[PDB]
């Protein structure tokens, strides 16, 4: 059958001298559903940026990487983003999440994108939490949270989205090996969701995990071993994220609000009153 | 004037941990209130020379215009709108930089 | 409240790693614009609000 990706011959390359150095070279590669590819190779090998291929942050100009048979050359990059909320659902290391947001919001985040009524998604937040096995923490920021139940926020994060492909930054890097590899396990559970997951590292004994290492070097692999309804919600749900920015600035808002207020004030100050004199 | 008090308590804000490494050279409290208040009045006395000097530009803009309309310059008032920025300065960075001294190095290095 | 301009441009200056965990989650390229224009001109009728209100405690 056809493989959901194909990267074929793909290759980007980066202007270094005012002329595009070997980041990447083309390259074979195909995906089906449920698979759990591992990235091994060496550290800034472009296999990140191979990943970035994966994340569809820049067409490689080469080759026909085929998502579900569509050539990414050809979508729109936005339309690369409604693939992302069709299909990915990446996490990163660094568990990268507003400080600003309670954890259910961190994953409620992008689903705002998506056309939806908030309370449906809460609840199936709820139930990814519950899936995480998170709850009491639900109310809490990040900082206040572990960071291993940070990383569990990413994950329920990329299952707003269903989780249809996951890139993942060393998943169990920045923590022990208990959680790190537990957290692993859960990844294993969605291999057995049967979603497509693929993470990525230089270390081949967390790779050990992964059903499909892959390793790539010189720009090639070296081995492949087995609506208007969000613009008001917009303006109601960023009205929230408003009130939570000045929350963390309530007395630099303070400055500035004053720094208008006393303007105004006087604005309509002056005019009443010379109009009034004028009368 | 008076958001760029604002302006100077997010810059120093963003110091924190520099705040803490001029502490951690033994930096006396009043040291950071001075370098910092003494950064605020500079900006309020170049912005006042830029400021007279575009106000002086404005001058020979009304020479230009002359329905016998006549210029007069008032060097008293150029000196007093000068300590004028200046006091505007110290009212402005005064406060922001007490609490800075207020400060631990403490708090301002291991804060993460 | 030109300098409020300075001001937000500081707060998205610091914003730029959320900047980067928003576009990561798809994020339209308007839509960082939508949300911040939003905010500041929200802040302008807050301020507008409590200065008109100002206003009539001086009338």
């Amino acid at each position: 059958m056809t493989p959901l990706l194909e990267l074929k011959d793909i290759r980007r390359s980066y202007p270094a001298g005012d002329e595009q150095v070997e980041v990447l070279k083309g390259i074979s590669l195909d995906i089906y559903a449920g698979e759990m590819v591992a990235i091994v190779g060496a550290s800034g090998s472009g296999k990140s940026t191979l990943m970035n291929i994966l994340g569809c942050l820049d067409k490689a100009t080469s080759g026909t990487y085929r998502v579900a048979g569509q050539d990414v050359a050809t979508l729109d990059a936005d339309a690369l983003a409604q693939l992302r909320r069709e299909h990915f659902g990446f996490i990163f290391q660094r568990y990268h999440l507003l400080s600003h947001l309670t954890a259910e919001q961190n994953v409620e985040v992008p689903a705002v994108y998506a056309g939806l009524e908030r309370k449906q998604r809460l609840l199936r937040a709820q139930e990814l939490l519950q899936r995480l096995g998170l709850e009491d923490r639900t109310e809490y920021y990040p900082a206040q949270l572990s960071g291993g139940q940070q990383q569990r926020v990413s994950i329920a994060r990329a299952l707003m989205n269903g989780g249809q492909v996951i890139l993942a930054d060393e998943p169990t890097g920045a923590l022990d090996s208990h959680s790190g590899e537990e957290v692993m396990a859960i990844l294993h559970q969605l291999r057995d969701r049967g979603h497509t997951v693929i993470i990525v590292t230089h270390d081949p004994q967390v790779a050990a995990q992964a059903e499909r290492v892959i390793e790539i070097r010189d720009g090639e692999i070296v081995r492949n071993p087995p609506g208007w309804r969000q613009f008001v919600s917009g303006f109601n749900e960023a009205l929230t994220m408003a009130w939570r920015a000045l929350a963390a600035n309530k007395m630099r808002t303070l400055l500035t609000m004053l720094g208008i207020i006393i303007g105004i004030a006087s604005v309509v100050s002056i005019v009443v009153v010379g109009d009034a004199a004028k009368q | 004037g008076i958001g760029v008090m604002n302006i100077m308590l997010v810059s120093v804000t963003e110091r924190t941990r520099e705040i803490g490494i001029r502490m951690a050279v033994g930096a006396r409290a009043s040291d950071v209130l001075q370098q910092f208040l003494i950064e605020a009045v500079l900006v309020c006395l170049v912005g006042g020379a830029l400021g007279i000097t575009l106000s002086l530009l404005i001058a020979f803009t009304l020479q230009l215009f002359l329905p016998g309309w006549e210029i007069g310059f008032s060097p008293l008032a150029l000196l007093l709108a000068f300590l004028c920025s200046t006091v505007t300065g110290i009212l402005f960075g005064w406060l922001p930089a007490r609490n800075a001294a207020r400060l631990d190095p403490v708090d301002a290095l291991a804060r993460e």
